[PDB]
């Protein structure tokens, strides 16, 4: 880090160029690493199955146990292997009275990550190549666009964590000043609003069911890794948030939001509806990709003019993913043995506002365009080129000979 | 592709009478992925039932439905003058969309 | 309230193309899949396909895939459809539609019933 | 091939073929048509095209 | 100048996952083979010159 | 006129190889596929394979694929063949051939009938 | 003489893991594949898998693929095993084995009979 | 997966007399990859026969085996006191391992 006296500079984090290469690099690494792992195309053929029965239980309604014909060894033996999936990777109709199919496989190739590879994010720094530099805004209340009254430069940005998340910025950074709300500057109605807290609130999560693992061999040197028997007392996954701190958090973000919109009402609301990729708060931890009904956490409504009473949210989990919402491609995630516990720091929200109505705003979560995740943390930075050559007058001169 | 057949083609009733409708299907819809809808000419059509039993938002309690297998039903506890319109059954989802012919509900 | 507003009525040439738009209000357009539905005079509705404005994923009835194309724009709050190689059988009323909200208790694609429609648009194939 | 309003067309074969309709299963029949000069034939007790 | 006058409508067959074999379907219009047209007298001068 | 001229007669050792050539005239060598045909005394002709000098694609009878090889040169107006691992059954008269010209009405490979041949070459497997 | 020496006896928690070692002498450890075998009280010996220290190749019984893992080290003259998700049925004596030498006259994998064993190790499942 | 059954469950013999054991398989082992083994409690178990007839290194000449197809055999010409122990049969090789229930050899 080097701090610069008397420098005023323009940044435009909405148009800043190095988020494009952030997204392009982030997509490519999953693409590059995933390739050698074996594929699930042979299993996509349809299935026959029933209601599952957990140990010492007459029923599990949260489950479906599914029988499938699959090629084994190679092409000249094929067996009626069995496993169980979750309902979200399962659809039913067409063909016959008792048919069942995987959710994405018809439209897209499915791959499971190689089980030894870990999903967990790690800090990555980003450095300019030779002949360039990076600028910051040490300013602690920067809006995001316009000139910046205090600037420093650095070769490499601080470590950033490629956390996959919707509906909540978690395992991220914090603003040093008051809470900052950043939005498109053209019009009152905006594409997305980013609220970035100055104090983190803990989130814990767990999936108490003890999972055990079952394997099926498609390939000649590869294995599909399937989800098998269930063990333990059954519950859904769930997460825990401190209640009173959340009340103060929602009071504070409202208090800042009111400066923009000084009339009396703000209405927060649950998800906008639609498909699951937006309507549930999404993340991953341990080895599986959580989806949470956030609705209970954003039912509050305000008008103008501390380790107890814990709120809990039902949270429900999936194995096949439309990751980065890419056209026609999906990922599969293998199960992990036993229960998994989790902790993380919530840092902000990605919110969206509806078309205005009389004397009432309506704010709810939304957006979820994955570039907003990085735009919420890369707002400080920019990249610029050096031009090392310059010319001037003077009283000097060489000797001619 | 699944084919549906509604009966009766027309039911004539004055206000205050009970109405019951039926929609057949060529294949057994084990999944309850069913829906019933309403249509008047000159107006955008309107939802009634989805998932066999879950009533649409804002629709009166007079409408209700039931069914299983390949025989699916709709009924009205008492008809009122606004309901005079066409009513339609559907199977939907997973590239299996299809519609019936329709049944006319009209004044006796 | 929720509404979908459509383009004006069309009468177009045989063998030419017909293009229709469907602009929405009352909700966030980028967050609900959209259907397209047609009805010939006195006939069934015939499903055409669906599009997801969030990601642009598509699925058509194979009967029409050579004939129909969709697209949508988040900044316009509008979905577009394109039907090529018109024939006299294409004379019909066309609709655009919306799905209901997915409750976390639901199973996949249970919400794909028609929650809301537009007022429809008349299309006639004539010289 | 029987073209529209015609009992024949001398330039066209109409061509029926087996194919995997799902990703890797469900063999079924399907039809299209092709130009001759991608098509050949000799064999079988009854004929057979390729 | 050249032209292919027959009107062709397309038919699509799904093999694959996010994929599609593109097939040739029904023929439409009065059928003719494709043909090209050249100016005669200018060509006679062209052959005389070469 | 059209003619194909061949190498001299051969008597070669068992187990060794026999190589034959076939030089043409009266036509552009690069614009006609070439065949190879053998006949034992009193027996049928047996197909060997074909070659297309224009590209060098090859196709063999699977009975002989492990035994025979062809090649052709556009600068020599000549086609070569090589038959490896001679046995006594290989004692036969060998021919090269040329196909007829394709015409607009023909389906593919209607013309691979034998249009013109050479005078042949005697090959005997002996010590 | 040839001997395999094993770790001490184990009593471990239900649901936890048990890890065992098997150190060898009298021969080059890198040059013989190694078995792992279990016997419950009064029951059959049950085969588990094999490991090859020379190239690291592995193969397990599919019944145990999700539960067992092996590894070996040429510098330690020792092979390791690890069994996860421990259940009461695992109460058994566990063994490690060595195969006999391959004569050039032998057919493949004829030698995979156990030539030599260790003294065994007791494993009990208890809190 | 193959299953093996040994018989007799117990053979009681004093030193000196002859012994014969049998091992019957649920399948037929064409390969001859058959192996018989010995076990005493408190000791590492021990090999006796592999490949139906190949005697192990260093084991006494009294042991000998034979068989083909499904019926596989081990015999002792004259038993001696050290022979009192359990004995098992095995099929092995190519992902096909299975043992027998064991035969007890004990003093009459």
């Amino acid at each position: 880090e080097m701090v610069l006296k008397n420098v005023t500079e323009n940044f435009n984090m909405w148009k800043n160029d190095m988020v494009d290469q952030m997204h392009e690099d982030v997509i490519s690494l999953w693409d590059q690493s995933l390739k050698p792992c074996v594929k699930l195309t042979p299993l996509c053929c349809t299935l026959n199955c029933t209601n599952a029965t957990a140990s010492n239980s007459s029923i599990i309604e949260g489950m479906k146990n599914c029988s499938f014909n699959i090629t084994t060894e190679l092409r000249c033996k094929r067996e009626k292997k069995n496993a169980l999936f979750y309902k979200l990777d399962i659809v039913q109709l067409d063909g016959n009275s008792s048919q069942y199919r995987l959710i994405n496989c018809d439209t897209s190739v499915i791959t499971q990550v190689c089980p030894k590879l870990s999903f967990d994010p790690i800090p990555i720094h980003y450095c300019a190549p030779a002949g360039y530099a990076i600028l910051k805004c040490n300013n602690k209340t920067f809006t995001g666009t316009g000139p910046c009254n205090n600037v420093s430069t650095v070769q490499c940005t601080h470590g950033i964590k490629p956390v996959l998340s919707t509906q909540l910025l978690l395992n991220g950074s914090l603003a040093e000043g008051e809470i900052i709300i950043r939005s498109e500057n053209i019009t009152k109605n905006v594409k997305t609003i980013i609220v970035h807290l100055n104090e983190s609130v803990k989130i814990e999560c767990t999936r108490p069911n003890n999972k055990t693992r079952t394997s099926i061999r498609i390939g000649p040197g590869q294995a599909f890794y399937a989800t098998g028997q269930v063990i333990g007392d059954i519950r859904e996954a769930y997460c825990n948030i401190n209640e009173s701190k959340w009340n103060e958090t929602l009071q504070r973000v409202s208090k800042k939001l009111k400066e923009y919109f000084p009339h009396k009402n703000i209405t927060f609301q649950p998800s906008s509806g639609g498909d699951l990729e937006i309507t549930t708060h999404s993340f991953n931890c341990g080895g599986e990709f959580f989806y949470c009904n956030t609705s209970s956490l954003f039912n509050r409504t305000y008008m103008a003019n501390n380790s107890t009473r814990t709120i809990t949210i039902h949270c429900r989990i999936k194995q096949i993913i439309n990751m980065w919402q890419e056209v026609g491609r999906a990922m599969y995630a293998p199960p992990i043995a036993g229960n998994i516990t989790c902790i993380s720091n919530i840092t902000g929200l990605l919110l969206t506002r509806d078309y205005g109505k009389n004397n009432t705003e309506t704010f709810r979560p939304g957006g979820g365009n994955m570039k907003d995740n990085w735009r919420s943390e890369l707002y400080k930075y920019k990249v610029v080129k050096i031009e090392p050559l310059g010319v001037a007058p003077t009283r000097c001169k060489r000797r001619v000979v | 592709e699944i084919v549906l057949t509604q009966s009766p083609g027309t039911l004539s009733l004055s206000p205050g009478e009970r109405a019951t409708f039926s929609c057949r299907s060529s294949h057994s819809i084990r999944s309850r992925r069913v829906a019933w809808y309403q249509h008047k000419p000159g107006q955008a059509p309107r939802l009634v039932i989805h998932g066999v039993s879950n009533r649409a938002s804002g629709i009166s309690d007079r409408f209700s439905g039931s069914g299983s297998g390949t025989d699916f039903t709709l009924t009205i506890t008492r008809v009122e003058p606004e309901d005079f319109a066409l009513y339609y059954c559907q199977v939907y989802g997973a590239s299996s969309y299809t519609f019936g012919q329709g049944t006319k509900l009209e004044r006796k | 309230q929720v509404q979908l507003v459509q383009s004006g009525a069309e009468v177009k040439k045989p063998g030419a193309s017909v293009k229709v738009s469907c602009q929405a209000s009352g909700y966030r357009f980028s967050n609900f899949v959209i259907h397209w539905v047609r009805q010939a005079p006195g006939q069934r509705f015939e499903w055409m396909g669906w599009i997801n404005p969030y990601n642009g994923n598509k699925e058509f009835s194979a009967k029409f895939q050579d004939r129909v194309t969709f697209t949508a724009d988040t900044s316009a709050n509008t979905a577009y459809m394109e039907l090529r190689s018109l024939r006299s059988a294409d004379t019909a009323v066309y609709y655009c539609a919306r799905v209901g909200p997915y409750s976390w208790d639901d199973s996949p694609q249970d919400n794909y019933y028609m929650d809301v429609w537009g007022k429809g648009t008349t299309v006639i194939v004539s010289s």
